[PDB]
């Protein structure tokens, strides 16, 4: 560990890759807290329990990866990478994320799969990250999606995979630039009919949804394909038919 | 003597067009999407061929999922999605790889055998059904 950091700052390595490397403190990382001059940090697969405040002294960081550790908590300073674009906080132990963490100027992906996040894990300015494009959700104990979603008007990619979905926030249909959209392993029985203003029929688009209790119809229009569930949405009868299931 | 056309590879003898090193017909200066010809509008030079101002827009305006901007040089088509040569990389560990790698579709997102190789035994169980 005191290898990879000596050699980062005289050869100008803007990329430092510490992965599997058995780290349970970045404060054991021998200096690692002084090379502001880095862009990408890759700490996957170690052992971390949580991230000090110094990570803000990385201010150009622009890649962060903590993919794969036993990260229970973040601070507040997380949100003070101005540069930062990409963030990988997949397969931790968060159930929170901290006072502020939707400040991120600059976020572009956010990959959060296979946590304990729910609804209430979420900040008041959460939503505030309207630069995301990609957002990842998958594996975790989001009961309700909130409306605010409709707030990442640049979102591309949404996966909400393997949750405890209910129901989906109409406010979806304002992604206008959606091209993934992952809600498989949820316990959705139907779709908000606004769904329909988007299109995800295109050979660069996804849609999956298996594994949801829907109802029979919906069921009959995904057995027929995405294109006729998209039309069936639309449809006047199943605009009635949804009002009915609601009330 | 004269300028040869290098389309119809003909002798010229009136308007000589000249781009991309070689000489062209006026009307021989076509688009290779649409048969219009240019006739004194900008093209846009590609790998050897020209376009006008859309079609450049509609076929080679592939973005890159990791840089966010459009790639210039080859193109890395996976998954519904596009990468440059230099920013193609494991989405878990970050480590560079090509389309010979044997890497995993997790949420359409290329996973590096060994990163996948490192996930939860259920998770992969349950990713098996899927
Ligand atoms: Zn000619
Ligand atoms: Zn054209
Ligand atoms: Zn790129
Ligand atoms: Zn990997």
């Amino acid at each position: 560990l005191k290898k990879l950091v000596e050699e980062s700052r005289e050869k100008n390595q803007p990329e430092v890759d510490m992965s599997d490397r058995g780290i349970s403190n970045m404060l054991d990382v021998n200096g690692l807290f002084t090379l502001s001059h880095i862009t990408q940090l890759v700490l996957s697969h170690n052992k971390l329990t949580m991230v000090p405040p110094n990570i803000a002294e990385l201010k150009n960081l622009e890649v962060l990866n903590f993919f794969n550790n036993q990260i229970e908590e973040l601070p507040t300073q997380i949100s003070s990478l101005q540069k930062l674009k990409h963030l990988n906080l997949g397969m931790n132990r968060l159930n929170t994320l901290p006072r502020g963490f939707g400040s991120l100027p600059a976020l572009e992906v956010l990959d959060l799969t296979y946590n304990n996040l729910s609804e209430n894990s979420l900040p008041g300015n959460f939503f505030y990250l309207t630069t995301l494009r990609a957002l990842y959700l998958s594996d975790n104990d989001f009961e309700i999606l909130p409306p605010d979603i409709g707030k990442l008007t640049k979102l591309q990619i949404l996966s909400l995979r393997d949750n405890d979905l209910i129901s989906l926030p109409k406010e979806i249909g304002e992604l206008t630039q959606l091209k993934e959209l992952h809600i498989q392993g949820n316990r959705l029985t139907v779709l908000p009919p606004e769904l329909g203003n988007l299109d995800l029929t295109g050979q660069k688009q996804v849609f999956k949804a298996e594994n949801n209790p829907w109802v029979t119809p919906i069921a009959d229009q995904f057995q027929l394909g995405v294109s006729h569930v998209f039309e069936y949405i639309r449809s006047e009868t199943y605009k009635y038919l949804y009002g009915r299931h609601m009330q | 003597g004269v300028p040869i056309c290098g389309a119809c590879r003909r002798p010229i003898e009136g308007r000589v067009v000249n781009a991309m090193g070689k000489q062209w017909h006026v009307e021989h200066f076509v688009c290779a999407k649409c048969e219009k010809p240019f006739l004194g509008h900008r093209h846009y030079e590609r790998k050897g061929l020209a376009y006008c101002e859309t079609h450049y827009n509609q076929l080679f305006g592939d973005v890159c999922f990791h840089c966010n901007r459009v790639i210039e040089g080859d193109v890395v088509s996976a998954l519904n999605k596009a990468w440059c040569v230099n920013c193609f990389a494991c989405s878990t560990c970050n480590t560079k790889l090509t389309l010979k790698n044997k890497f995993v579709e997790f949420d359409m997102k290329p996973v590096c055998k060994k990163c996948y190789e490192k996930f939860p035994l259920e998770l992969k169980k349950r990713l098996k059904k899927l």
